[PDB]
């Protein structure tokens, strides 16, 4: 009964 | 469940002193468990870049790396006269890390391994990997084959520090892999030996109290199995 | 760079957070600072509070059986999220604004202080058949939607993550820790005198310890054997003090020191977790669902702190056993070190199968 951490992206300044 | 780790750029040449791109694309979601290494024409293929990000020491900042998702891609600014080698891509998120076929580009601590030769089809041997200036309690150990022409393969995997043993499907309970922690040195016993196992073998450094890229190997060894004496 | 993000059942409530562990700057501990994606359509009840608390199972069995959770909370603190309040106002931090152009209005940051005098996240060693929850110290982020914290907060409602506290070696090597001692004997005119010694301070795990020790034994008595034992000194107050000790390198020689007789040697021992293995109820460090770790970090205890914290201390000795002709004649003599993590780099690619 739970989820699932994933990720994610940024950009630089 | 297998990863591929495909690569584009296979076939590229005529490229003196300028910036190139290396393009790996990765059967899964990985997000940085993926390095890049370099290799001469049958040397040690030493490291070049780790997470994908992080150069190596030592190593020129000519070469850069970046990814974009599952997207992998390389830079040289400029293409320095000794450069001319193959860029080798792998991911390392799961078992079995996979190594992909490099990129031939071309114009017109010490580890050693030992115990290699020919075999008859069906035989067994013992392959060694002496490691010097380092301990195995802190390092991971790793047999990778190279079957020539063919891409590379992580096959054994020692964790000294957890006293595990990785192997792959074509060498599960037919090839074991050991290590005297005591003489610092790591070895493997093949059985029923086939066409396939004729390929060089290297072992490589690992770190294996905070993983990281494949680091400083060996000068890898041939074992060969052929019909014939 | 990356980020981190987890989902909750519900799908209204998704918390992005930037790192998975936090440098114990010694002096401080990175703040828990990370974001919240919130749905106002999905939200009804326009109340969201997001909690990170040190949080302790309390050891193992409970009512003599293992189950339920008896979280004993070393600290909790929760943050009111949407809507943020009128009141608390403090700078956004780069990663935060980053996530927020990535996100927008939508999105909601969070700052979480940690004082010093905190534990780090250590895991004692589960036993052969610990199908529960491994019972130790770690730090917990759960988000979810409700109008008050009294509100008994439904797990559908929530998200929860777990997240470790981290330490590092100082960069300046430590002194030469050593220590000599001179057993008089009844029966010995003159005393048995010991030296033993460590190559340095710091250490890092899976490196190999190198210790030398000199003898003299002009006694009438012989150093018959000696034993050298790397051990784990945890102390634990969960209601006060427990000095709860095991070994963890043993090694042992036979080496005949006479009476009359000198002796200098160097031994090489080194800690890992495949060899006690069977040892339930060891120490390791932060431990994230199931995964295998290390062995626990040397834990620092600063120097101004009063040693009072009611958490989890790790530090490690030395001792080396000299057994004699036969009285308790036979000596032990102690040496504290350190066996801690190397410098920080990145985040902990744990191997495991997919």
């Amino acid at each position: 009964e739970s989820c699932t951490t994933a990720s994610s992206s940024l950009a630089k300044d | 469940g297998d990863i591929q780790m495909t690569q584009s750029p296979s076939s590229l040449s005529a490229s003196v002193g300028d910036r190139v791109t290396i393009t790996c694309r990765a059967s899964q979601s990985v997000s940085s468990a993926v390095a890049w290494y370099q290799q001469k024409p049958g040397k040690a293929p030493k490291l070049l870049i780790y997470s994908a990000s992080s150069l190596y020491s030592g190593v020129p900042s000519r070469f850069s790396g970046s990814r974009s998702g599952t997207d992998f891609t390389l830079t040289i600014s400029s293409l320095q006269p000794e450069d001319f080698a193959t860029y080798y891509c792998q991911q390392y998120k799961y078992v079995p890390v996979t190594f992909g076929c490099g990129t031939k580009v071309e114009i017109k601590v010490q580890l050693v391994e030992s115990g290699g030769g020919l075999v008859q089809p069906g035989g067994s041997l013992r392959l060694s990997c002496a490691a010097s200036g380092f301990n195995v309690y802190s390092s991971s150990i790793h047999w990778v084959r190279q079957a020539p022409g063919k891409c590379l393969e992580w096959v054994a995997s020692i964790s000294s520090y957890y006293g595990y043993t990785y192997y792959a499907d074509s060498v599960k309970g037919r090839f074991t892999i050991s290590a005297d922690t005591s003489k610092n040195t790591a070895y493997l016993q093949m059985n029923s030996l086939r066409a396939e196992d004729t390929a060089v073998y290297y072992c490589a450094r690992s770190r294996q109290f905070w993983y990281s890229g494949l680091d400083y190997w060996g000068q890898g060894t041939l074992v060969t199995v052929s019909s014939a004496a | 760079t990356r980020v981190f993000k987890k989902a909750s059942p519900n799908g209204k409530l998704t918390v992005y957070l930037g790192k998975r562990d936090f440098v114990d700057h010694i002096d401080l501990v990175d703040p828990v600072d990370g974001v919240v994606l919130v749905d106002p359509e999905y939200l009804k009840e326009r109340r969201v509070y997001v909690t990170l608390t040190c949080a302790f199972r309390y050891g193992r069995e409970d009512l003599d059986v293992l189950g339920l959770t008896f979280r004993k909370d070393l600290f909790v603190a929760n943050v009111q999220s949407f809507p943020p309040a009128p009141e608390d106002k403090k700078p956004l931090t780069r990663l935060q604004e980053r996530l927020i152009k990535k996100l927008g209005e939508h999105a909601y940051p969070f700052t979480f202080e940690i004082p010093p005098n905190l534990p780090c996240s250590v895991t004692l060693q589960p036993g052969p058949e610990d199908t529960g929850k491994a019972c130790g110290v770690d730090y917990e982020v759960k988000a979810f939607c409700a109008e008050n914290l009294e509100e008994k907060i439904h797990k559908r409602n929530s998200v929860r993550l777990v997240i470790r506290k981290v330490q590092y070696a100082p960069e300046r090597p430590g002194p030469q820790p050593t220590a000599e001692t001179t057993r008089q004997f009844l029966m010995s005119d003159k005393p048995l005198h010991l030296e033993a010694s460590l190559d340095k301070e710091i250490y890092y795990h899976g490196e190999p310890i190198s210790v030398n020790v000199h003898v003299t034994n002009n006694t009438n008595k012989t150093v018959k054997k000696i034993k050298i034992s790397v051990r784990q000194y945890a102390d634990i107050c969960l209601f006060n003090t427990a000095q709860y000790k095991c070994p963890v390198a043993m090694e042992e020689a036979d080496d005949t020191v006479a009476p009359s007789s000198t002796f200098c040697k160097v031994y090489t021992l080194t800690p890992f977790l495949a060899n006690n293995r069977e040892k339930r109820g060891l120490a390791l460090d932060g431990k994230l669902k199931h995964e295998d770790t290390n062995l626990a970090s040397s834990t620092l205890l600063r120097e101004g702190a009063n040693r009072e914290i009611l958490g989890i201390i790790v530090s490690y000795k030395v001792k080396v056993k000299l057994v004699v002709s036969r009285a308790s004649s036979d000596v032990a003599v102690e040496l504290p070190f350190t066996l801690m993590h190397p410098k920080p780099k990145e985040e902990p690619p744990h191997r495991e199968v997919p």
